[PDB]
């Protein structure tokens, strides 16, 4: 009965720890995936605004080429 | 023949404190520990329950245990709260949340060793220690879970001393939480293995006695505990005063328990008195005998006519005719002899002690080992399986490391105990 008593309390400890651990890792996983995502949507927004500038060079280059 | 008393959790310490009030008044000890009595029967067996201190003071051999400080500050403030040895208040701060697993495995385990330290210091001052009596309920977490943890550890340290308990059974009529049937079933599993004698004190019966017989429309724990302390005083009369018998806990177990697991006693008391209001006609010996066998005077809500008496102890208190007591006791047997098992000859034993309890001239305490007690365990078993078949409320217990399996084992042990009682009621 003593060994059973220490197993039960070891199990409660082991379960509280595993819950804290998994919440800790679930969160760091979410915060990392969310940062990547937010950064990728911004980088794609800048990438195509910067294409607008390459096309604005191309258009000013034509007005001299044609004159 | 010293007895070591332990009281655990809210219920155990509330009925514990009343017990020491009642018997202290009987032995003529005051709330400061000084004896102010007239007779010497009061002091001949005072050491069964009291240690003697320098200054010729008397200090209960009582250890007060809780996982919460609440009730125990109440005891220490109560009338006789100062009589208790202060080193013997052993308490934590977290409480047990009416949760057997907290009392037995997590919170209680933190505190149990310091309780065993006090128990050890008490035992080592004993010429001839009989054993232990525990007051506790089975429905909360401390008295239930930690109380049965203590018993399991006391038996490991003192395997050859007697283990005696007063165990308050839960009832929906006086109910604190829905999980009482779980805590009580887990506790009965422990009691069946590790006690020699347990007085089953059914909050269901104390309620019905208060409501029907005492005409109290709204019973409180105060009304219930008045009944409990009168019973506790009655059943321990033979330990605390001298008789033709030199009575102790082991002789009681030897004569009351024909099979080791069947050690759950039905207590009864007569006359049934409400607190405060006294009545002025003493009962007659015929009346005591009839009431104390009346199901209405039983503290376990079980019908004795639905079972059979394996053994019976009867203790009459007051100035009365021993001839007439013998006559009335022989009359109740020979008139209803079918309710006594024929294969234990002469299974009824009666004692008389001169000193009555406070405020009565005549009283009778009944201790029955009846196969009808299975009704109590059936009741609790049905309430247990109603929830357990849906695993309801288990998370409170699995959160403390317990497995469903351990509930299945405890339920199944309690159902075996029921079947073992039915074996001998047909025998
Ligand atoms: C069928 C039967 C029942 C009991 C006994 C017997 N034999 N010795 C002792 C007993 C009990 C007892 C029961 C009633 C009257 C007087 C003694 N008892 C006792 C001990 C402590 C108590 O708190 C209360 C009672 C003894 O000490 C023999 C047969
Ligand atoms: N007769 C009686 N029963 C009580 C008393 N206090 C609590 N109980 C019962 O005990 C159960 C609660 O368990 P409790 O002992 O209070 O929890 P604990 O503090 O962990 O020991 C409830 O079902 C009540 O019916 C009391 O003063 N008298
Ligand atoms: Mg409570």
């Amino acid at each position: 009965k003593r060994e059973h008593e220490r197993e039960v309390i070891q199990k409660a400890i082991e379960e509280n720890n595993n819950f804290i651990k998994m919440a800790k890792e679930k969160l760091a996983q979410k915060m990392e995936s969310n940062k990547e995502n937010r950064e990728a949507h911004l980088a794609a927004m800048l990438e195509r605004l910067q294409e607008k500038d390459k096309h604005a060079e191309e258009v000013r280059k034509n007005k001299e080429l044609k004159e | 023949r010293e007895i070591v008393h332990i009281q655990a959790g809210q219920c155990g310490n509330q009925i514990g404190a009343k017990f020491w009030e009642v018997i202290s008044d009987e032995h003529g000890i005051d709330p400061t520990g000084s004896y102010h009595g007239d007779s010497d029967l009061q002091l001949e067996r005072i050491n069964v329950y009291y240690n003697e201190a320098t200054g010729n003071k008397y200090v209960p051999r009582a250890i007060l245990v809780d996982l919460e400080p609440g009730t125990m500050d109440s005891v220490r403030s109560g009338p006789f709260g100062q009589i208790f040895r202060p080193d013997n208040f052993v308490f934590g701060q977290s409480g047990a949340g009416n949760n057997w697993a907290k009392g037995h495995y997590t919170e209680g385990a933190e505190l149990v060793d310091s309780v065993l330290d006090v128990v050890r210091k008490e035992s080592e001052s004993c010429d001839c220690l009989q054993g232990f009596q525990l007051t506790h309920s089975l429905g909360g977490g401390t008295g239930s879970g930690m109380g049965t943890l203590l018993i399991s550890k006391i038996r490991e340290e003192y395997p050859d001393r007697i283990m005696n308990t007063f165990s308050v059974m839960p009832s929906p009529k006086v109910s604190d939480t829905v999980v009482e049937p779980y805590n009580a079933t887990l506790s009965v599993h422990q009691l069946v293995e590790n006690t020699d004698e347990t007085y089953c004190i059914d909050n269901e019966a104390l309620y019905d006695i208060c409501f029907r017989t005492l005409k109290l429309t709204t019973p409180t724990y105060g009304d219930l505990n008045h009944l409990v302390s009168a019973t506790m005083s009655g059943v321990t009369t033979c330990l605390r005063f001298p008789g033709q018998l030199n009575a102790d806990l082991r002789k009681l177990a030897v004569n009351m328990v024909p099979f080791p697991r069947l050690h759950f006693f039905m207590p009864g008391f007569a006359p049934l008195t409400s607190r405060g209001s006294q009545q002025y006609r003493a009962l007659t010996v015929p009346e005591l005998t009839q009431q104390m066998f009346d199901s209405k005077n039983m503290m376990a809500a079980c019908d004795p006519r639905h079972g059979r008496y394996l053994t019976v102890a009867a203790i009459f208190r007051g100035r009365m005719s021993m001839k007439e007591v013998d006559e009335q006791m022989l009359n109740v047997q020979n008139k209803n002899s079918s309710y006594f098992v024929e294969w234990i000859p002469n299974n009824v034993k009666t004692a008389v002690c001169d000193i009555p309890p406070r405020g009565l001239k005549m009283s009778a305490t009944f201790i029955g080992n009846s196969t009808a007690i299975q009704e109590l365990f059936k009741r609790i078993s049905e309430q247990f399986t109603a929830m357990f078949r849906r695993k309801a409320f288990l998370h409170w217990y699995t959160g403390e490391g317990m497995d469903e399996m351990e509930f299945t084992e405890a339920e199944s042990n309690m159902n075996d105990l029921v079947s073992e009682y039915q074996q001998y009621q047909d025998a």
